[PDB]
């Protein structure tokens, strides 16, 4: 998972 | 600039996000967005102008953030749809299998559902707990954007959640997407906030 931004 | 729950904004001349909810603090006009997108006093800029800074954040941990922005923005009870709106009636909380929507500059107005509450999220600069999931896509740049139910009912925004080669997940089912918000209450409450509604 990764934060979205952009 | 009238601040609209999806659009664009920058911050510090680099970095995009999209507005979550336009928000009062007494006479402090703001907008609530996601923490990871700036730190505290960076500069929120709308269509090149600036509109105001970051007041406070919280990432990783949280994901929130409110912007003060400056008396001369217009703030609207309103989230982007395309060319339309939804109109901001309230925060009441959905429940696991609710429909929801979500705006935001990089892939627009997405639906789907609530499936699980209390996620967390292991990015890679710490957790993030007690995210909500839904199954609607998202990709870079839609982070801090509203979501919302179509009555009117604003849930959270946008964390984050896994992205594909891509740059979003609206390539994969919504089976396969996991598609992370903040929940708005946490956020209005922690910081004094009213959101605008219509």
């Amino acid at each position: 998972a990764a934060p979205x931004x952009a | 600039a009238n601040i609209v729950g999806g659009i664009e904004y920058s911050i510090n001349n680099a970095s995009l996000c999209s507005v979550g909810f336009s928000v009062t603090r007494g006479a402090t006009k703001g907008f609530v967005t996601a923490g990871h997108c700036g730190t505290v006093n960076a500069t929120a800029r709308i269509g090149g102008a600036v509109v105001g800074t970051f007041a406070a954040r919280v990432f990783p941990g949280n994901d929130r953030a409110w912007v003060s922005l400056t008396s001369a923005q217009t703030l609207l009870p309103r989230v982007a749809n395309g060319s339309s709106f939804v109109t901001v009636r309230g925060s009441t909380e959905a429940a696991v299998g609710a429909a929801v929507c979500r705006s935001g500059r990089t892939t627009g107005y997405q639906c789907g559902t609530i499936t699980a509450k209390n996620v967390t999220a292991n990015y890679a600069e710490g957790a993030v707990r007690g995210l909500t999931q839904g199954n609607a896509c998202m990709g870079r740049g839609d982070s801090g954007g509203s979501w919302i139910t179509s009555a009117g009912q604003a849930q959270g925004v946008m964390s984050g959640g896994n992205v594909q080669s891509n740059g979003n997940n609206c390539g994969i089912p919504a089976s396969q997407r996991s598609s992370l918000f903040e929940r708005l209450q946490p956020i209005l409450s922690q910081y004094g906030l009213s959101l605008v509604t219509g």
